[PDB]
Formats: structure tokens, C-alpha cells, sequence
């Protein structure tokens, strides 16, 4: 489709809003232009959502727990307030850990201190002090405590930093209060920001002062790797095959110890540029730190990937990338050469946070399918400043797209592959068309690295090729 | 490495000698992990009678609840209806996660829509929220009823429901006849059952008030059934077919099981079937009312008494034999019809298949959990099968309820070892089936790691779950079963008993251990 | 939180410990403490309550929500210059110049500065 | 004391602890903290250190000496007003803007201002 046919869709769509609600959902909307650097020229970001559109986004909550403070494991995260918000996120997220759950590990337990009527009236900072006593009193292996606040925390007016600071003299146990309130942001960014703050304020200058750490010219951290599915990992692994040492993970698989320790390094590798790069300019301006992007989607960005990274550092970093290269390139291949005839041209629509629908572009362009559209649910221009230089000519961008945008656009673009939420997953799986979880990986992975690359495509074939999207339509009809 | 023949997924690509070997550095080297002597004590204790005591003197700490927030059962209620889309006045992270939640439950598409509440709401209100988003939901979606709920943020806020939306019609946004229920949902009292009660008693209200003046009890000579925050569509459908054959009239309210159960035919329907506004408006014209689920129904129960004048027979939830029993014999009671044949024949085969599997069912001692009236109804059925349910816990539960269930254990000699907790999660549970083990549990899918706890200590002391209740993510379609009526009965002792079998082969598979009992008819 | 009012009315600067995150908006805390910043409407659309917010510890400024409401009253105004509402926009840092009825206590310590006058002059 | 710089030059506000009455006479603290005011002369006659110090406290001001000195340099480089200086000579009150080689921490809060130019301009 031309910019003609795709301009002349996207008026047809929003012909059904409210003039007001039309108005500002034309801005989220845009055909791409590659020759376009500033995205703010059109598409604007980072917007409230327009109220009763059945918006995609979440609240600073998730973007806190559930996605930052959650994947550390020899913590225990508090969900401060009603018990809803505590027990829809749990376990919800597939950032995998090594460790004894209820012992030294605490990912998949969900600690909250369950407000009833009488602590909205009359507060709750004395429940969340007892609540501290009982974890210190039955968890004696956890090595500190976060307390995410819900959306009742800050509007009765609780004082958790008191509490956190008092408790913590007390205990000697780093207790970290995180203003991650509902209503505080348009979507789970500024959950981001401000997991990155309390991160920053409580918890990363605790060795400020320490020397006993034995650094070396090759420390490097991983920033951003939520270690879904075990993508860190597989991260990892090509990472100390070049003799880097990985000496922190931010934050899947991640101990509050790898935290403090991440000053120590030499290099801070960041995947996920919007939920990180709070805390990766914090480190540059503060401790020296460089940082870089690296995209691990795909043979050909892990190459150049590996590559960059080498280049960041001596000649025996590089002659080891090349070896790595060197020692993947078959596997790689041979997994190209099954898997690309089945994906030839197809035709390919994702919608998913912040990061993922510009990074995995890459896997899908080294498997010959084009993606015909992609958009984020909240990301800022930023974001779209990298995309544009991703997508195609006379691409489709949305911004915060809706239920109605969303299904009309697939209805008229009929793609071939859609990668989304599961909010979305069985929307278009009653339309005939072919979906992939990118959030989760449908419960499958890692996508990150050449051992990855191997799981998506068999992923992706077995999902677009499979029979049962051939017996929808009834024989009879 | 990965070969292109033999892929593997995240099991079992990280038990490869360089993964173990990658793993082995990182936390010998980063971690700082404590040594395995102190976990291996620690979970030691944990497992320890001990450890219980300090466990149960709990005050404000919670761990693995088991109950959720009222907003979703309003969700829940409000899909019952027909062309009606859920709306929940707060913030947009809670409408999100009641749609993944019951997209994870139920494998369907879930609609609701939100206000986008923010940092200038909680400062200002959030009536333009409501009327914006009200006017967009209708103009977008094109809903034949927006059901409103609050979040806890809207409930603290105190936000006026009424006044929003009476002004929210007056000013033009949505036109003065459109209907617009809405109930007052806070998530910090009770738990996902109150709201649908909450969000039904809000509907009836909303249809039934103002016109209860021509309304005489048993025009239509039909029975309404209030099913209940209900997750199990085959019991929608059984609580039909029962009455179908049974020939009486009836008004199934807030029936969701045909939008949460649609064909994939090539098109997405947001509403399928529901309960129409004319039988809202004509449910005061019944014979009378029946409650599914009493014990979470009591604010419904009130409204009906009070307005409707329906006088609503005291019945127990239709789980097991005699309280099917029991229920058939009131409807036939009220509407007249005698019992069919067709369901005195499928009495007769439940019968006949407890008599066949009581020799594996008795003795058995089981710990179960989840919602009062689905605890209470499965502890009687248990009961009428030989079993002891030792632990009983119901996190949403009160003082009244744990007397009726202590009423119906004492009323049998196997509810004698039997123990009822309110108040008490997962956690307690666990600490419970430690210290005086069980022969299995029965519970929703929360409870697997409890399982895993328990092997972890040793084969001797693992203690196998049965999924029955919500939310059940880790299995497919378990949601279209049933649990009510007699082919409830049969489904859940055929789970049972096969349970029982299964862990009791997996036992004796040891060739020239234990295989001696591996008996080929069991 | 510490927040130190400062203004050519008051006769001293104010030192005034603060709980963050409340729904008082640092216009509560302003009337509990008796600093006298004028507040002349209730909705939200006028700039009286205008202040110059200092984050003095630098290194611990938080992210935070720029509401379009009071974007668009400091734009009215005048005290947002394109470089800071892209910096909101994007970076999400707060401006120098808020509405100190619609602006959220953080836990870090800031210097307020009013005129005692509107937010237009 | 705490002590927050601030500056054009400095990209964030630092905040500083600091022993108040040392020898050492917030130039000490600044050079210590990496705080980068201009200093050149060894005597006091210059006025490069010139800061501008507000007291945040308001309420907590201590009395202080403006040595002749001091008070010299200021009125040479011009950030002496006759009613500041009157201020100082009879009730013992620092003036607004002093020389951060001459000024000696006192127990309160401060803010401490320059723009990495000498004093007089
Ligand atoms: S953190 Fe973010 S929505 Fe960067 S909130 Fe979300 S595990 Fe997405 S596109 Mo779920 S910015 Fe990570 C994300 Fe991307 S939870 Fe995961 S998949 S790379
Ligand atoms: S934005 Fe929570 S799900 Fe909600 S009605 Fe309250 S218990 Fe239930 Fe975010 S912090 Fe949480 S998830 Fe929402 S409430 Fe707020
Ligand atoms: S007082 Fe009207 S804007 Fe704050
Ligand atoms: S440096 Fe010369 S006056 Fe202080
Ligand atoms: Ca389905």
C-alpha cells in the first residue's frame, strides 16, 4: 500500500471518534517517512490516554513492580495497599531466577499488607512497620525490602520513607520505598523513572566508600535485561565468551548485590533503553561509567552487536568476538536456511511497550518477512527517533493505539503475522489471523542471542504455518 | 548451542554443561549467595512446627493471598449483561489487569474501558474523566448499557457517582434514556465476590426501582436465578439444561457464558447473548428469586426482599448430592413442575458412581481453598464421599460462614479431624501441610508452588494439587467444566478418583521396588 | 521531604518538614505551615498559584507527570519555554516553573519561590 | 550543616555536609566536594570567591563578624549596599553576598551560589 491508500485509512478510522478524541488520535497516528529524523515532526508520544478507548497501557505500578524492582530475587517486595494490584502481577511476568523460593528467593511470592476499611481511615504506617517485624521475624534470609505503594498510598497520605528510614536504622536492612502510586503516570514509564530513582537513592550508593571489589579492564554489566524466558542468560554467555565478565544483571536474574557492585565496572551495556537510561546517565554522570545500546534480536544484530562491543575495548575483546561469530555462524545458518523458504514475504503488524517493536525487526527481516507496521504502547520520541530509521517506506506507526484503531487497521492491512499482548492474542485469533505473544514469548524462549535465534524461528513457523488456521471458514458456508 | 533438528526451548537449553558452568560463576563470584548448609536449614525450618506458631500470629502481614479485588467481579457482572461494557471510574493499570487475568482464565477476549484517571484527577476529581470517557465508550464501541465501577483510587478520592453522571447526562454527552448503572466497588473491603454482588445489586437497582408499582409477584410465572461470581461456564450451562428439562420458566441474570465463549469464525464479536434490559426490567413479575451462591450474594438478597417482595427460599449453593437434591425439590416447590425422569436417572448414576470409587475415596484427607460458598459446597460434597477435609481456608470468609461449614462438619463423623481457617492465605496452607500433611489439595493454580514446597522436603511428603476453583492458568480449558448439579457431582469424583490413581501408580512404577502394586486393574 | 519557602513577603525563608506524595499539593502544606502563596480558584486554570520550584540536591530529582492542565496554564502564563516542555515531555523532569496547587511533594528538598503576586505578573 | 551549590557551570546542585567553624572556610568544603569556585589570591583581596549565600533557614541565622577585610573587598567589587553594610556593622547580620574564602561555615542550611566568574563581573 501507497501513503495514499494508508492516509485515507487512517481518516476512515478515526471518522467514528468524537471530534475531540479525533483530534488528538490523529497526532498518535503517521506513515512512516525513513528520511525523517525528528519524529516530534509526526508522531507525539507519551500522551494521556483519551478515557473509555480501552487503551492497552498500565499504570506506574507495573511499570515499578512489575517490571524493575520485580525480577530481583533476594529481595522482598512489599505491595503496600488493597490486595488486587499485589495478586494480578504476580507471577505474571516470565523473568526467570535461579534460587530456593521462600527461602532466599521471593520473585514468584506476593507480599502485601491487604488494607482493609480501617487503614484507610485511620492510615497504615503503623501496619507497615508491624508488617516489616513479621517479614524480618519469618523471611531471615532476605537481603532487603522494597515497598511498592498502590494507588490508595498516596492519597490518604502515608509516610513510608519514615518508615523505611526508621526501620532500616533498626534493622540494618535496606528498606527501599517506592512511590509507584496507579494514577501517577499516563502508563508504566514513569514506573520505570521512578523504579530507577529509588534505585539510584537506596540502593546503588550503598558502596560508594568500597574498594575491596577486584575490578578488571573487562567488567561490564548488563542494564536493562529482564531476563525473560532466560534471554539475560543467553545473553551472558555470549558475553563471557569474548572473556568479558558480566558482573551485574539489571534487573532478571539480578541480587541487590550485583547492584551496589555495578559501579565497580568498566562498561554498561544497556538492552532496554527506556526503562534504563535513567539509571545508565545517572552512572555516566556520576561514577564515569560509559554505556551503549546493543541489540542481541536476530544473527545480524548480535553480530554487530558483538562487534561494537569489541571495538569498545582491546584486540584480544575483538579477536575473541570474531571467534564467537566464527563458532555461531553455522548454527545460525543452518537455522536461516530451514526456516526462511517457510517465511518468504510475509507481511508482519506488532504492538507491543516500549522496546521490542524496533528491536525484533531485525529477526524478522533475517527471516525475509517485512514488517508492515509497528507501534509502541508507551514510548516516547525518542524511541520513534530510533524506529523511524528502522520501518520501512509507507510503514504504519501508531502511538497508544486502541481496540477499535488496532482491529480496523488489521482489518484493512490484512497481515499475515501479529505480535502483541495477550489482551490482543485472542482478539485476532478469532479473526483468522495468525498471533504471537512478543511479551511473554507465548510462553517459549530465549529470543536473545544465536541460541535464540534457533527458538524464534521455530517459533514463528510453527505459528504462521500451522493448520488450524485453514478450517475457519465452515465447509458449508 | 542449538541444533537445527533438536531445538530447545528455556527447558532443557540451561542444563547444558556451559550454562551450569555460566550460572556456577555468576553466583560464585556476584551473588553473594548464602551457603547451602544455611537454606537447606532454613527450609528445614520452615517446614517445622515451630515455624507454624510464629506463622499463624500474623497480624499485618500477607503472603499468597487468595482472593482478589471487588472491580473484578463488577467486570465479571457487568459482561453477564447484554451489549453492556464494563467501565471502571479510577486509574487504566486496573482495567488492564483484570483483562489479562481473565484472558489468562478464560482464553477469551475480554472488553472493559476506563477513565485513565491521573495525578490531575486525584487532585481535581474525576468527573470530566466520566463524562469524556463515557461519550467516547459510546461513540467508539456503541454499547447498549456502560455498567460503571470504582477502583480504590475513585473510592478514597470519594468521588460521587450519581452527581457524575447525572451530569454527564444533562450537559449532552451520552442522551438521558441511554442507562448508565453504576456501583461503588472499593477493593479494600471485602474481596472480587462483594463486587458482583455489588455490581448486581447496582443494575437491579438502577432497572427496578422506579417502576415498582405495576409489578405483582408472579406475572410471567418464571424463577429467577442469580448465579454468582461463577467461573466455570459449563455451570451456566447446567443450571439451564436442568431447568430446560425439568420444563420451568426461567430468567438466567447476568449470563456470561456466551460472550465468554464465542466461534472463531473469521470475525470478533465484543457482545454475544447476556441478559437483555427487558428481563431486568420484568425480573420483579417472577414467581421468586434463587440465589446460586448465598453467601456472597446477602446485599442482592436484601434488594430482592425489601423491593422486589420476592421471598428468597434459603438454599445452599447446588454442589453435591443433597444440596441438588434439595434445590430441585424447591424449584419444583415453587414453579410446580414435577421432577422429570431425565433427572432422577443422572441421580441414579451419580449415586452409582460414588458406589463404584468409594473404596479409593475414603480416608482421604484433603485440604481445600477458594470462595465461601464453592469451599462450603465442596467440603459437603467430600463429606457425602468419605473424605476429611483436614484444613479448610477461605481468605474471603467471615465469623457466620466458618460457623455454617463447623455446623455441616460436626453434622458427619468425617468432619471430625477438620479445621476451618478465615482470614488465612497460602502461606498459612503451607505451613499447614507440613506440619499435619494431607493426602492431596484442591485449589486454583496459586497453589502449585505449595506442591513444589512440599517435594522439595521429599517424595515421602509431596502433597499432589487439584485444580478446582479460579484462576486455573497453568491448564487449557478447564474453565468449561462444571461444578454444579449432578454432572458437577460426576466431574469432580471423576477428578478425584483419577487423582488418587494416578499419584497412587506413580508411587508403585519402581520395577522391583514398589511395582509389586502396580496392579493393571485398579 | 524539606521544602524552604522563600518570598519577598515573608520575612524569613521557611524550613517546613513535608510528607511526600500527598494530596495536598504543596498549597496544603503551604496553609498548614501559613505561607501565604495566592490560591484564587479551585479547578485548576488560573496561574496564581505559580511558584519557581529549586531542586537543591540535584542528584535526586524525581520523574514526574506534567499534567496537560498545567501545561497549559504555564503556557498561558508564560514560565514554559519550549526547551522545558520538551524536557517534561520526553525525560520527564519537572520545569523550574509549577503551579504550586497542582504540584505533587516529592521526597527530596526543594526551594519555593512566590512573589505573592498572579502567575501572569 | 548542609550547604547546596549551585551554579550555571554545575550541571546539578550539589549538597554537602559540612563541620561548621573549621579553619577551613567553604572554599575548604567546596574544593573537598569538587565544587569549582574561582579562586586566586592567597591574602583575601581579591574577589573572585564572591558567592551569594542564602540562608534557607530563615529562623536559624547565626550572628557573625564581617571583618574589615571582607567588608573592603565587597564594597570594591560593589555587592555592598550602605543598608547591608549598616546591617552587618549593628546587629551582626551577614550580608547577602560573601567571599568564600573568607566565610566561615555556620550550623544551618546554605545556599551558596556563584557563576564561575570573578567578582567583580
Ligand atoms: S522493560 Fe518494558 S511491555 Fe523494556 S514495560 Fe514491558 S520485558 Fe515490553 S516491549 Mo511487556 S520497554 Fe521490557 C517491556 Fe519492553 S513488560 Fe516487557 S515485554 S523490553
Ligand atoms: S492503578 Fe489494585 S487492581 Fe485496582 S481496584 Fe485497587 S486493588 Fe483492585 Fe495500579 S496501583 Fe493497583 S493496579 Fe490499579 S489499584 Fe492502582
Ligand atoms: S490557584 Fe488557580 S491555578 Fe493554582
Ligand atoms: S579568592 Fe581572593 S578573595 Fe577569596
Ligand atoms: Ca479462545
Amino acid at each position: 500500500m501507497s501513503r495514499e491508500e494508508v492516509e485515507s485509512l487512517i481518516q476512515e478510522v478515526l471518522e467514528v471518534y468524537p471530534e475531540k478524541a479525533r483530534k488528538d488520535r490523529n497526532k498518535h497516528l503517521a506513515v512512516n517517512d525513513p528520511a525523517v529524523t525528528q519524529s516530534k515532526k509526526c508522531i507525539i508520544s507519551n500522551k494521556k490516554s483519551q478515557p473509555g478507548l480501552m487503551t492497552i497501557r498500565g499504570c506506574a505500578y507495573a511499570g515499578s513492580k512489575g517490571v524493575v524492582w520485580g525480577p530481583i530475587k533476594d529481595m522482598i517486595h512489599i505491595s503496600h495497599g488493597p490486595v488486587g494490584c499485589g495478586q494480578y502481577s504476580r507471577a505474571g511476568r516470565r523473568n526467570y531466577y535461579i534460587g530456593t523460593t521462600g527461602v532466599n528467593a521471593f520473585v514468584t511470592m506476593n507480599f502485601t499488607s491487604d488494607f482493609q476499611e480501617k487503614d484507610i481511615v485511620f492510615g497504615g504506617d503503623k501496619k507497615l512497620a508491624k508488617l516489616i517485624d513479621e517479614v524480618e521475624t519469618l523471611f531471615p534470609l532476605n537481603k532487603g525490602i522494597s515497598v511498592q505503594s498502590e494507588c490508595p498510598i498516596g492519597l490518604i497520605g502515608d509516610d513510608i520513607e519514615s518508615v523505611s528510614k526508621v526501620k532500616g536504622a533498626e534493622l540494618s536492612k535496606t528498606i527501599v520505598p517506592v512511590r509507584c502510586e496507579g494514577f501517577r503516570g499516563v502508563s508504566q514509564s514513569l514506573g520505570h523513572h521512578i523504579a530507577n530513582d529509588a534505585v539510584r537513592d537506596w540502593v546503588l550508593g550503598k558502596r560508594d566508600e568500597d574498594t575491596t571489589f577486584a575490578s578488571t579492564p573487562y567488567d561490564v554489566a548488563i542494564i536493562g535485561d529482564y531476563n525473560i524466558g532466560g534471554d539475560a542468560w543467553s545473553s551472558r554467555i555470549l558475553l563471557e565468551e569474548m572473556g568479558l565478565r558480566c558482573v551485574a544483571q539489571w534487573s532478571g536474574d539480578g541480587s541487590i548485590s550485583e547492584i551496589e557492585l555495578t559501579p565497580k565496572v568498566k562498561l554498561n551495556l544497556v538492552h532496554c533503553y527506556r526503562s534504563m537510561n535513567y539509571i545508565s546517565r545517572h552512572m555516566e554522570e556520576k561514577y564515569g561509567i560509559p554505556w551503549m545500546e546493543y541489540n542481541f534480536f536476530g544473527p545480524t544484530k548480535t553480530i554487530e552487536s558483538l562487534r561494537a562491543i569489541a571495538a569498545k575495548f582491546d584486540e584480544s575483546i575483538q579477536k575473541k568476538c570474531e571467534e564467537v561469530i566464527a563458532k555461531y555462524k553455522p548454527e545460525w545458518e543452518a537455522v536461516v536456511a530451514k526456516y526462511r523458504p517457510r517465511l518468504e514475504g510475509k507481511r508482519v503488524m506488532l504492538y507491543i511497550g516500549g522496546l521490542r517493536p524496533r528491536h525484533v525487526i531485525g529477526a524478522y527481516e533475517d527471516l525475509g518477512m517485512e514488517v508492515v507496521g509497528t507501534g509502541y504502547e508507551f514510548a516516547h520520541n525518542d524511541d520513534y527517533d530510533r524506529t523511524m530509521k528502522e520501518m520501512g517506506d509507507s510503514t504504519l506507526l501508531y502511538d497508544d493505539v486502541t481496540g477499535y484503531e488496532f482491529e480496523e487497521f488489521v482489518k484493512r492491512i490484512k497481515p499475515d503475522l501479529i505480535g502483541s499482548g495477550i489482551k490482543e492474542k485472542f482478539i485476532f485469533q478469532k479473526m483468522g489471523i495468525p498471533f504471537r505473544e512478543m511479551h511473554s514469548w507465548d510462553y517459549s524462549g530465549p529470543y536473545h542471542g544465536f541460541d535464540g535465534f534457533a527458538i524464534f524461528a521455530r517459533d514463528m513457523d510453527m505459528t504462521l504455518n500451522n493448520p488450524c488456521w485453514k478450517k475457519l471458514q465452515a465447509p458449508w458456508e | 548451542s542449538q541444533q537445527v533438528d533438536k531445538i530447545k526451548a528455556s527447558y532443557p537449553l540451561f542444563l547444558d554443561q556451559d550454562y551450569k558452568d555460566m550460572l556456577a560463576k555468576k553466583r560464585d563470584g556476584f551473588e553473594e549467595k548464602y551457603p547451602q548448609d544455611k537454606i537447606d536449614e532454613v527450609f528445614q525450618w520452615t517446614t517445622t512446627k515451630e515455624y507454624q506458631e510464629l506463622n499463624f500470629q500474623r497480624e499485618a502481614l500477607t503472603v499468597n493471598p487468595a482472593k482478589a479485588c471487588q472491580p473484578l467481579g463488577a467486570v465479571l457482572c457487568a459482561l453477564g449483561f447484554e451489549k453492556t461494557m464494563p467501565y471502571v471510574h479510577g486509574s487504566q493499570g486496573c482495567v488492564a489487569y483484570f483483562r489479562s487475568y481473565f484472558n489468562r482464565h478464560f482464553r477469551e477476549p475480554v472488553s472493559c474501558v476506563s477513565d485513565s484517571m491521573t495525578e490531575d484527577a486525584a487532585v481535581f476529581g474525576g468527573q470530566q474523566n466520566m463524562k469524556d470517557g463515557l461519550q467516547n465508550c459510546k461513540a467508539t464501541y456503541k454499547p447498549d448499557m456502560i455498567a460503571v465501577s470504582t477502583t480504590c483510587m475513585a473510592e478514597v478520592i470519594g468521588d460521587d457517582l450519581n452527581a457524575f453522571i447525572n451530569n454527564s447526562k444533562k450537559e449532552g454527552f451520552i442522551p438521558d434514556e441511554f442507562p448508565v448503572p453504576f456501583a461503588h466497588t472499593p477493593s479494600f473491603v471485602g474481596s472480587h465476590v462483594t463486587g458482583w454482588d455489588n455490581m448486581f445489586e447496582g443494575i437491579a437497582r438502577y432497572f427496578t426501582l422506579k417502576s415498582m408499582d405495576d409489578k405483582v409477584v408472579g406475572s410471567n410465572k418464571k424463577i429467577n436465578i442469580v448465579p454468582g461470581f461463577e467461573t466455570y461456564l459449563g455451570n451456566f450451562r447446567v443450571i439451564k439444561r436442568m431447568l430446560s428439562e425439568m420444563g420451568v420458566g426461567y430468567s438466567l441474570l447476568s449470563d456470561p457464558e456466551e460472550v465468554l465463549d464465542t466461534p472463531a469464525d473469521g470475525q470478533f464479536r465484543m457482545y454475544a447473548g447476556g441478559t437483555t434490559q427487558e428481563e431486568m426490567k420484568d425480573a420483579p413479575n417472577a414467581l421468586n428469586t434463587v440465589l446460586l451462591q448465598p453467601w456472597h450474594l446477602e446485599k442482592t438478597k436484601k434488594f430482592v426482599e425489601g423491593t422486589w417482595k420476592h421471598e428468597v427460599p434459603k438454599l445452599n449453593i447446588p454442589m453435591g448430592l443433597d444440596w441438588t437434591d434439595e434445590f430441585l425439590m424447591k424449584v419444583s416447590e415453587i414453579s410446580g413442575q414435577p421432577i422429570p425422569a431425565s433427572l432422577t436417572k443422572e441421580r441414579g448414576r451419580l449415586v452409582d458412581m460414588m458406589t463404584d470409587s468409594h473404596t479409593w475415596l475414603h480416608g482421604k484427607r484433603f485440604a481445600l481453598w477458594g470462595d465461601p460458598d464453592f469451599v462450603m459446597g465442596l467440603v459437603k460434597f467430600l463429606l457425602e464421599l468419605g473424605c476429611e477435609p483436614v484444613h479448610i481456608l477461605c481468605h474471603n470468609g467471615n465469623k457466620r460462614w466458618k460457623k455454617a461449614v463447623d455446623a455441616i462438619l460436626a453434622a458427619s463423623p468425617y468432619g471430625k479431624n477438620a479445621t476451618v481457617y478465615i482470614g488465612k492465605d497460602l502461606w498459612h496452607l503451607r505451613s499447614l501441610v507440613f506440619t499435619d500433611k494431607p493426602d492431596f489439595m484442591i485449589g486454583n493454580s496459586y497453589g502449585k508452588f505449595i506442591q513444589r514446597d512440599t517435594l522439595h522436603k521429599g517424595k515421602e511428603f509431596e502433597v499432589p494439587l487439584i485444580r478446582i476453583g479460579f484462576p486455573i492458568f497453568d491448564r487449557h480449558h478447564l474453565h468449561r467444566s462444571t461444578t454444579l448439579g449432578y454432572e458437577g457431582a460426576m466431574q469432580i469424583l471423576t477428578t478425584l478418583v483419577n487423582s488418587i490413581l494416578e499419584r497412587l501408580d506413580e508411587e508403585t512404577r519402581g520395577m522391583q521396588a514398589t511395582d509389586y502394586n502396580h496392579d493393571l486393574v485398579r | 521531604a524539606t521544602i524552604y519557602f522563600s518570598s519577598p513577603l515573608m520575612p524569613h525563608n521557611k524550613k517546613v518538614q513535608a510528607v511526600a506524595g500527598k494530596r495536598s499539593t504543596l498549597l496544603g502544606v503551604a496553609q498548614e505551615n501559613g505561607v501565604k502563596i495566592p490560591f484564587e480558584c479551585q479547578d485548576g486554570n488560573c496561574g496564581s498559584c505559580l511558584v519557581k520550584i529549586t531542586h537543591l540536591d540535584g542528584e535526586r530529582i524525581k520523574g514526574m507527570l506534567l499534567t496537560d492542565k498545567e501545561r497549559n496554564v504555564l503556557k498561558s502564563v508564560g514560565k514554559l519555554p519550549k526547551s522545558e516542555e520538551e524536557r517534561a515531555a520526553v525525560r520527564d523532569l519537572p520545569p523550574t516553573y509549577r503551579l504550586a496547587c497542582q504540584t505533587i511533594v516529592t521526597d527530596e528538598d526543594l526551594l519555593v519561590e512566590f512573589t505573592g503576586e498572579p502567575g501572569g505578573a
